[PDB]
C-alpha cells in the first residue's frame, strides 16, 4: 500500500525488506 | 492573465560585484552573480516580476546587470532645495498642528 | 607584508545523521512482529 | 499511511489469536 518502511537512506536494502513485508 | 510578483533587494552591492575583481573567497561570490543573471532573463521567459535595488556605491555593480531588459530605470536621489525642505517640514508637523500643540509664533 | 588569512567552504554531507535518525527506532518494531507471528505458527 | 497499515496487520493477528 505504497510502502512499509521510511526511506531514511534509500539503497537496495530498503526495497526487498519492504517487498518482504508486503 | 497572472498577478504581479515583487522582489526587493537591499544593499545590492554586498553580493553582486564586478566578476573577477574579488579573489580569495573560494569561489562563492562568483557563481551567485551568474545564477542571478541566468534567472532574471534566461532561455525561459517570465513577464510578471518587478525587481527593485538600492545602493550607495553605484560604480561597483556588475555591468551586465544594468543593460536594458534587466534593470532599466536608474534613478538618482539627492538633496532637496528650499521648496523641498518646506514640504518636508510641513509633512513632519501636521500631527502637532492638528491638535493645537504648536505655538502661534512658529 | 607576508600576512594574509583564508576562508574555508565545506563539502560535508554523507551517510545519514547519527542514531538520532529513525533507523534504530524503525528496527525496534520488527522484532515484536516476529514474536507475534512466531506465536501464531507454533 | 504507516499507522493504518501497521494497525491493520496487528488487528488481523489479534483476530486470528482470538
Amino acid at each position: 500500500s505504497g510502502g512499509f518502511i521510511r526511506r531514511v537512506t534509500n539503497d537496495a536494502r530498503e526495497n526487498e525488506m519492504d517487498e518482504n513485508l508486503e | 492573465n497572472s498577478g504581479l510578483h515583487i522582489i526587493i533587494f537591499d544593499e545590492i552591492d554586498a553580493i553582486c560585484k564586478q566578476r573577477g575583481s574579488m579573489a580569495g573567497s573560494t569561489g562563492v561570490h562568483d557563481t551567485v552573480v551568474n545564477q542571478l543573471l541566468s534567472k532574471i532573463d534566461g532561455v525561459e521567459q517570465l513577464n510578471n516580476i518587478l525587481v527593485i535595488g538600492m545602493t550607495n556605491r553605484p560604480d561597483l555593480i556588475d555591468e551586465a546587470l544594468l543593460r536594458p531588459g534587466r534593470l532599466e530605470v536608474k534613478m538618482e536621489i539627492g538633496l532637496p532645495d528650499e521648496k523641498g525642505r518646506l514640504q518636508i517640514l510641513h509633512i513632519h508637523t501636521a500631527r502637532m498642528r492638528g491638535h493645537q500643540l504648536l505655538s502661534a509664533d512658529v | 607584508n607576508p600576512a594574509i588569512f583564508a576562508s574555508g567552504i565545506i563539502m560535508d554531507s554523507s551517510i545519514s545523521k547519527q542514531a538520532l535518525s529513525e533507523i534504530e527506532t524503525r528496527h525496534s518494531e520488527i522484532i515484536k512482529l516476529e514474536n507475534s507471528i512466531r506465536e501464531l505458527h507454533d
